[PDB]
């Protein structure tokens, strides 16, 4: 999926 | 003071035991203080309420799924909704709570241009949450507040930082998601994320370089979904 | 009857939110209607304070590693003790709910010996889960009570149960682990597991056909544990 | 890594 920044 | 270190510890305790809303809690109280908060105090910070928020985004998006599955006249759909509906004022909640701290204490007090993208950058994300989950005139003025924020911090970012700083980076990887998920503009969120690869990669050597590397791995794999 | 057909509902919303607390509050809401629980509404209950009392359980565990590595004289150890006893509170708060709906609904109107069986295991369970965090006369107490409840399921299964059930093959799985993690007897808790194990193997041919996924997986866990507990 | 139930 999309990944923002959390996906850190 | 006595208690700020008191409550940072606690903090740090909260966040190794994963409970998130003790560590807001903890860090929340620290910011009323007043005082401009550590790159370390500011992560503890945005630790805490990523997780937080993060556990009701995820109940949000099954449970609406879940709802737009259901059918119209079945019974059993109203209760779907209200628990939506309770999902979604929690989530409410978190994000104005965080937008508070922002605006009366974050925000106004950063002396650092990098410490001001960073909080400008979390203005964005907690609109965007709320932009994900509203609808109607509340939905456009979400919308709205997201992108001013995003946009100063883009525009402070590009004058200020580095384009292998990670908090630019990182701005660029959520204001491209903003593009993508919120405004639906694909095309836009693209170029975004692409022109923030470009000129990162292009100064490798003037770099935490993990962490530059970490975020520009994020953005190319938005790019390679968003392009497929 | 119409509120609980509600509240099953938002036990299995809340499960797939994974907001276990919400669907463990809708659970011990039907378990207070009085009537006996379907199999599936005991699952329900069994899997919303598994995750409401394992999140405490892991962050105790958390806290209680990091106590134990600092020094007896530092400053933050009487806050990380305050923290401990906090994260207790509410574990045994949870422990106690549970413990008071399995004697006052649960066990008390259990008709059958499989019912008896599930509820006493789950005694078991939680008093282990209030001995994990127990010192003094109240741990003697708890881990007393924790081994009555599952010596008195481990009779009852081993007269009345079929041997390769997954509930016999848990029950199993979790007194082993209560003589190994509670009463630190390694080797007995070595031969509970391989005889249930040995027991479940020579019985497959009477397994409940619609049991092969969960006895397999564990049957799987007992070897798991054996595997380990025979290496170091 | 020792497992019970929960482990499932």
């Amino acid at each position: 999926r999309s990944m923002s920044e959390t996906g850190t | 003071q006595g208690e700020k270190t008191e409550l940072i510890q606690k903090a740090k305790l909260a966040e190794q035991a994963e409970r998130y809303d003790d560590m807001a809690t903890c860090m929340k109280a620290v910011t009323e203080q007043g005082a401009e908060l550590s790159n370390e105090e500011r992560n503890l910070l945005s630790v805490a309420y990523k997780n937080v928020v993060g556990g009701r985004r995820s109940a949000w998006r099954v449970i609406s799924s879940i709802e737009q599955k259901t059918d119209t006249s079945d019974k059993k759909l109203q209760l779907i909704k209200d628990y939506r509906e309770k999902v979604e004022s929690e989530l409410r909640s978190i994000c104005t709570t965080v937008l508070e701290l922002l605006d009366k204490y974050l925000i106004a007090n950063a002396t650092n241009p990098e410490s001001k993208v960073f909080y400008l950058k979390m203005k964005g994300d907690y609109f965007r949450y709320l932009a994900e989950v509203a609808c109607g005139d509340d939905r456009k003025q979400t919308i709205d507040n997201s992108q001013g924020a995003y946009q100063e911090a883009f525009d402070i970012s590009k004058k200020e930082m580095q384009p292998t700083h990670p908090i630019r980076l990182g701005l660029a990887l959520n204001f491209s998601v903003f593009y993508y998920e919120i405004l639906n503009n694909p095309e836009l969120a693209c170029t975004l994320a692409k022109t923030a690869f470009d000129e990162a990669i292009a100064e490798l050597d003037t770099l935490s370089y993990k962490d530059s590397t970490l975020i520009m791995q994020l953005l190319r794999d938005n790019l390679t979904l968003w392009t497929s």
